[PDB]
């Protein structure tokens, strides 16, 4: 099953540096031309830099060049891009993709969310959302940058979550909520824990919610 | 063992197959050997307007012996 | 280099077949294959044609591509359409150096039947009064088509002081989500007895409220 | 010099060239290396038709990875 | 330049066995499929076999499968083809050729001729055709007579001599032997000052014979 | 399967000649077609290899042409040239087999005919000292190529004895030819004299020798 995971978004100070990195699994990776996608918040698809099999063949969109270099390892099975002098306009979410041949793209990664901004990574606070079916959830106020992770009950809880994206303050910071509706009767027999984790500021907050 | 390395034999358009060959160091080599005499075209069928043909390499083996076996297939063309 | 045009949106009927286009600017477009995906919100691209026709495995059959050399164009199409395939579609093709992507199509599915809102509404935290902060949380889930009014209630008087609200987004059962969150002070929370989220959907209001215990 | 036992670099569909690689440390102190000439392959027309890859055959030999000549790819069965 | 010499030909008896050889040269020999091609004296051309660049894959018209076989030495840019049972059908100039892929020949060599039959290897005897004595022009000549198998070669004075020569292409008698006659064209003021001489090869039987021809008196 | 081209395809100078070869099974158009020439005496030259490539050195005159319908492959030749005169082949092929066509003979019309030198030769002395005669009757550069060749003893025509070739056509494109007559030394010495006629078009040239006498 042809697999590839990309690796090493965060946030980033505009003219700073990023590296990310895509570990593939499920071919033989030395076969296969590589390229990197990018994908603006709520915008088109955008090529960013391709790369042949050897490694020994590059290619580069005009937004990108001489900023952007793309490389690989076949001995590691991994695909590399590092992102010089970056700009606000560099935001994205970032996919790996294989190639049949230069320019035909068969398999995409799942992206890693690149921020090129001037503000201060801030981790979230995490409120309960107290019951009065019933619906219970979480309030992940106060972040930045995008994303954060809610799952319930270290992930054994599915049904009936609902997970709602996020708003922008005018501040600038995020926040979002998580509700599940559960039967009415679970509110002395079953727990109910949200997961919240912050990749960006490495908070990571379990939370009990109960009348 | 080639293959659980790259995909190309049967990407190809001159697709070939590997055989196996014991005795030595390396004790095992494997050997190409093309799956046809035309090569496979933009659709799928064998053109005879080419031919598969194998690379060959000589490799140093083992005092020291160097000989030849097909690393792969390319597809030859009468037109330059 | 080169631009794929294709529109910004298709529309049609379950049962029907739509047809979406992607023109190249310059170069011979039937030098070169054409690949399309179907992104559905929230997730990645996934392929439904590549090499101009080629469907892999696990694609229905509804799908096909074709080029059209005179116009310079490919096209995809949906027969027999379903709202399963509700989603933005992108073509993508290349040349000896670029690959270009199309600036992509969302596609509707008509005749969906209306959907109003649920609503619910949390008062602030026991923890975030402790914090000396208030939010109120109202989320909307289901409603369609995917358009919201959400207006909140100091008691009985109109406020728009401190309301953020989302823009509406996609489910992946094809209605929609949208989020509003209030921002009050301790004093503001406990001053009024009521506090109220109204969501109006084509016509119809839904409204839950919420008070200090 | 293969380019003198073999013709193939350059009547292949993904013709190559050549490189001299010589390391005085090293047996064989000369290995010549090859490089695709094109992105595309050549069609029956004779031109580089970019439907197809040339990629390099790449080998383990004993004295490293070498590249040995070239193949033509495509992306269908 | 890319030359291809064959050789082996000559007289073999029906049922016998015969092999011929190309050298190849000017080009990456072990890079090419390579084939034979024959052609019986004022017929049309006919593909005998051919072989792949490494010799791992073979070809053989319908009228000698089984019975030839074709294959190539590489190390020394050699193509072989071994001839058994041959037939009196099978008397043809064979020709070594060129591919560039299978069935697409490139080059060809100058052939190779073969010939079977039951009959013996007879030298040719070489008579004189002395000058009439009546433009200022007089015809001299050599009478090969009586030889087989083909073919002859004839020059003047050691090759010296082109100009006004003319060798006739060899008449196959009744009797199942050839004849031929070469004729040089020379001023008549020369014939009592410069020697004339004929050089006959007969390379099947292995005879060289030079003759003056000179005035009757 | 096999290749059908026409036996022989004539035209005059500077004008378009053009020679088909018709495939009687399997498609033409999946195997390359080959053209070669071959000149009286010659190795076949090749003209036109996989369909329509021209090597170096052949006039750009000469081009090849597939039709895949028909089945068939043409070698058009324009601004016919005397020099073009030969035998000329397709070749193709199958994944085993190699298959040439019966070969088309190009003829260039409006050529000046040319009537036949004759050289007649007695027989030698030496010839004599091993109990044979051979007169030898030499004709070269008539055209067009047929010729017939009459022996005569006195005035009465000689019966036995007589080989003849076949007309071969040599570099000028004109035609030789040779005729040998067998006689006993007695039949040699018995008459006044020998003669070869060759006729050319209805027309005698005529050459007479005799035993050397005085």
């Amino acid at each position: 099953e042809v697999q590839l995971l990309e690796s090493g978004g965060g946030l980033v100070q505009p003219g700073g540096s990023l590296r990310l990195s895509c570990a593939a699994s499920g071919f033989t990776f030395s076969s296969y031309a590589m390229s990197w996608v990018r994908q603006a918040p709520g915008k088109g698809l955008e090529w960013v830099s391709a790369i042949s099999g050897s490694g020994g063949s590059t290619y580069y969109a005009d937004s990108v060049k001489g900023r952007f270099t793309i490389s690989r390892d076949n001995s590691k099975n991994t695909l590399y891009l590092q992102m010089n002098s970056l700009r606000a306009e560099d935001t994205a979410v970032y996919y790996c993709a294989r190639d049949l041949i230069h320019g035909v793209t068969r398999n995409w990664g799942q992206g890693t969310l690149v921020t090129v901004s001037s503000a201060s990574t801030k981790g979230p606070s995490v409120f309960p959302l107290a019951p009065s079916t019933a619906a219970l959830g979480c309030l992940v106020k106060d972040y930045f940058p995008q994303p954060v992770t809610v799952s319930w009950n270290s992930g054994a809880l599915t049904s009936g979550v609902h997970t709602f994206p996020a708003v922008l303050q005018s501040s600038g910071l995020y926040s979002l909520s998580s509700v599940v509706t559960v039967p009415s009767s679970s509110l002395g027999t079953q727990t109910y824990i949200c997961n919240v984790n912050h990749k960006p500021s490495n908070t990571k907050v379990d939370k009990k919610v109960e009348p | 063992n080639p293959k659980r390395s790259s995909d190309y034999y049967n990407r190809s358009t001159s697709p070939w197959n590997l055989h196996r060959n014991e005795d030595r160091y390396p004790s095992v080599i494997w050997e190409a050997k093309c799956r046809h005499l035309g090569c496979i075209n933009a659709d799928g069928n064998v053109d005879y307007h080419m031919n598969s043909v194998p690379i060959q390499q000589e490799i140093l083996v083992l005092r020291l012996e160097k000989i030849l076996v097909s690393v792969g297939c390319t597809c030859v063309t009468p037109i330059v | 280099n080169f631009m794929l045009t294709q529109p910004h949106s298709v529309s049609e009927s379950p049962g029907k077949t739509v047809t979406i286009s992607c023109t190249r600017s310059s170069g011979s477009l039937a030098n070169y294959y054409v690949q399309w995906y179907q992104q559905r919100p929230g997730s990645s691209p996934t392929i439904v044609i590549f090499a101009n026709n080629q469907r892999p495995s696990g694609v229905p059959d509804r799908f096909s591509g074709s080029i059209d050399s005179s116009s310079n164009s490919a096209s995809l199409t949906i027969s027999g359409l379903k709202t399963e395939d509700e989603a933005d579609y992108y073509c993508q093709t290349y040349d000896p150096y670029s690959v270009v992507f199309g600036g992509g199509t969302k596609l509707t599915v008509l005749g969906q039947p209306k959907a109003a809102p649920s609503v619910t509404l949390f008062p602030p935290s026991s923890e975030e009064l402790q914090a000396n902060k208030a939010t109120l949380v109202c989320l909307i889930s289901d409603f369609y088509p995917g358009a919201v009014t959400v207006a909140w209630k100091a008691d009985s008087s109109p406020v728009k002081a401190g309301v953020e609200t989302t823009t509406p987004s996609k489910q992946s059962n094809n209605k929609y989500a949208a989020s509003s969150y209030l921002s009050l002070t301790p004093e503001q929370w406990k001053s009024h007895r009521s506090y109220s989220c109204q969501v109006t959907h084509e016509g119809s209001t839904v409204e839950k409220t919420v008070a200090p215990t």
